RNA sequence: AUCCUUAUGCACGGGAAAUACGCAUAUCAGUGAGGAUUCGUCCGAGAUUGUGUUUUUGCUGGUU
């Protein structure tokens, strides 16, 4: 039966997020860079 | 120049509807090269307008069609479900392909400005060229599909003539296809691959081609699919190598008989499963 | 004509030398209308491994794209050819941005640092396409 | 022997086969070799091959007969050796092998055995 | 998911979003049974 | 005659591992095993199936 979300339904959803983030002025999260400050602190946390 | 050269060749084939096939070999590389131009030329035009469509719709024919539909003034009034209906009906898409378009439609492109007249003309001229090329290519395959028993008696015997015709139309000749090493074959009829494709089959077949749709695969349980592409893809190339070798006046099957017998018997054994064990 | 034989002349000549830098440029120029689309990727790797480094291989691979299309993909190459620098590269560069837009004047200073009619020619070569 | 296949040509003799199969194996251990049909057909398309060896008594023979016509366009020597089972061993394989392509590395250790044998093989192609 | 990929693109860089969407397919075994997870979210993964 | 390269055999010396190492009057398997992919193509030899041992194999020495 395929995905149940229906194209018309989807635009309504996706549009809300798009306005919210822009309203809120939200910069997107980047990809973790090869040289990154906190790589150590976030490995130790994660492995422990 | 295209329309002039295109009209005759379709009729030049339809007028006949052997000597042509060697010309056919020359042609197949040529049409394909040009389409990858015009397709990549259309992208040049929408880099400004709607940058993501290059990714989300991979093939030229469905990209060229959505160029138009989306460009059309009439739908653009807005709150038209006509767009959706149209895509589904006109430029063949599946629900999954539309959902992406809808949302991607929100983030990127600007409908404040409707693309300029010059560029519109270019698109129209480009779209017409694309359509002409695509029709030509489609026509070629049918003619090939008619000659399959003649040019490739073994390959139709395994794969089926609907498909064999599709294969041989890709490298543009038996010779060319025999040159192809068997690992590269299975990936011929693959629509393309993009990140959000979201695929892992139960089969475990990472690549699904024209061969994947064939008889000698889908007549078997789903567990033995990834073992039967590989096992069949080799024997296609063996069959195709024989076809080039074979003299044009006389073509004899017989190789296929062994290569089906093995394949059907071999596929059974994979399915059969272990004998039960004494405890 | 008979570029078909030029397939073999490259081969025979390339069997002998092979690391030569120029010979791979003509092996590349071939695939343009050499129409063998499959093996082009593998052969750009060999050309780039065999001679490594270089310029003209990087430039010619770049141009193989610009010739076709994908004016964005040929950027990487031509730009990658500069960091090893020499006038053959700059022509294709300005051509690309022409099919792209707006970067032209700022790149210009670089040209002077790599140096006179060179300013006057650039326009000469900019009128080619 | 059996009737050597008429399409088999050039067919190496006894003394050349020893010299060829020995080079094969000598390359196997430096992994400059490539075994099998498709692996060999790949080589020519790329352009790295030195020469092809084939099995003469490969049953049926038509499955490799495409290699000769490809080799003649890339200007690459070739010969048939009289059995596949022997060629299987030299490549380091338990099991029968019908074709093999030595490749190019021009820093190689064995370089001078190869030029030796191609020189001998190209003689057979009259 | 076909929605999920889009929403994560909104808040993240695609290279990660693609990974997150992919990690949820898998192929789930319990003893003899096996099914691919096309539809839902698996909640056993760390970023869930 | 020296020197150098690869393979194989015996061997001093130095390490690592035994959830590892095998075996089959047994199925396939470069006439393509099994994988990777930037989707253009790229690597190329084992995978099944039953089974034996696996906190241990043989051998000495002390102390009671
Ligand atoms: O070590 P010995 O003197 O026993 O060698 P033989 O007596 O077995 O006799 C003949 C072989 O000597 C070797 N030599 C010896 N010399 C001095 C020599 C050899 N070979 C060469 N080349 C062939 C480069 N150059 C020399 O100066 C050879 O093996 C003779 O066969």
């Amino acid at each position: 039966n395929g995905p149940e979300i229906t194209p018309e339904e989807a635009t309504t959803i996706f549009s809300v997020m798009v306005e919210w983030l822009e309203s809120r002025s939200f910069s997107p999260i980047p990809f973790p860079p090869l040289t990154y400050k906190n790589d150590t602190k976030i490995l130790v946390l994660a492995l422990e | 120049q295209i329309l002039p050269k295109i009209v005759d060749l379709k009729r030049i084939l339809q007028q006949q509807e052997i000597k042509l096939l060697p010309f056919f070999n020359e042609i197949i590389p040529l049409i394909k090269s040009n389409i990858k131009l015009m397709h990549n030329f259309l992208i040049s035009l929408y880099s400004r307008r709607f940058p993501e469509l290059s990714s989300l719709i991979p093939s030229p024919l469905q990209y060229s069609k959505v160029i138009s539909i989306l460009e059309n003034e009439n739908y653009s009034k807005n709150e038209s479900d006509e767009l959706f209906f149209h895509l589904e009906n006109k430029a063949k898409l599946t629900r999954e392909q539309i959902l992406v378009l809808t949302m991607s439609m929100k983030t990127s492109f600007k409908n404040k400005e409707p693309l300029d007249i010059k560029t519109r003309t270019q698109i129209l001229e480009a779209n017409s060229i694309l359509e002409n090329l695509w029709k030509l290519q489609e026509d070629i395959g049918q003619y090939i599909a008619s000659k399959i028993s003649i040019i490739a008696p073994n390959v139709c015997f395994l794969v089926g003539p609907e498909i064999a015709a599709q294969l041989i139309a890709h490298a543009g000749g038996v010779l060319e296809f025999s040159r192809i090493p068997s690992c590269n074959i299975a990936s011929i009829g693959k629509n393309k691959h993009l990140s959000h494709e979201l695929h892992t089959l139960e089969s475990g077949v990472r690549q699904e081609g024209y061969l994947f749709a064939s008889d000698m695969i889908q007549k078997f349980p789903v567990s033995v699919h990834k073992q039967m592409l590989r096992m069949l893809c080799a024997k296609v190339s063996l069959a195709a190598r024989v076809d080039a070798g074979q003299k044009n006046g006389d073509r004899n099957t017989v190789l296929a008989h062994k290569w089906k017998a093995e394949l059907s018997k071999k596929a059974r054994k994979l399915s059969e499963a272990p004998s039960i064990s004494e405890t | 004509g008979n570029l078909d034989q030029a397939e073999l002349l490259v081969t025979q000549a390339l069997q002998k030398f092979p690391s030569n830098a120029l010979l791979w440029v003509e092996q590349i120029k071939l695939f343009k209308h050499g129409n063998k689309s499959s093996l082009k990727k593998t052969i750009f790797q060999d050309a780039l491994r065999r001679t490594q480094n270089d310029h003209r291989v990087l430039l010619e691979i770049g141009v193989s794209f610009y010739a076709e299309a994908q004016y964005e993909t040929s950027l990487k190459w031509l730009e990658r050819a500069l960091k090893k620098c020499y006038g053959d590269t700059w022509v294709w560069l300005f051509r690309t941005y022409a099919r792209l837009g707006k970067d032209t004047v700022d790149l210009y200073n670089m040209f002077d640092q790599c140096e006179c009619t060179p300013r006057e020619i650039l326009l000469r070569l900019m009128n080619d396409k | 022997m059996s009737a050597p296949n008429p399409k088999a040509f050039p067919l190496a003799d006894a003394a050349l086969t020893q010299q060829i199969l020995d080079v094969v194996q000598q390359a196997a251990n430096l992994r400059q070799l490539k075994k099998g049909a498709n692996e060999a057909t790949k080589t020519l398309n790329r352009g790295i091959s030195e020469f092809i060896i084939m099995a003469a008594d490969c049953e049926p023979i038509e499955i490799l007969l495409h290699l000769p016509l490809l080799c003649e366009d890339k200007n690459v020597p070739y010969v048939f050796v009289p059995s596949r089972v022997a060629l299987g061993r030299a490549c380091g394989v338990s099991r029968p092998v019908i074709a093999a392509s030595i490749t190019t590395n021009d820093a190689s250790a064995i370089k001078t055995q190869i030029y030796a044998v191609k020189d001998k093989i190209e003689t057979l192609l009259i | 998911f076909t929605l999920l990929n889009r929403l994560l693109r909104l808040i993240v860089d695609p290279n990660i979003a693609d990974y997150i969407t992919a990690k949820n397919n898998v192929v789930i075994n319990f003893k003899d049974m096996s099914h691919v997870n096309k539809y839902g979210l698996i909640r056993g993964l760390k970023f869930a």
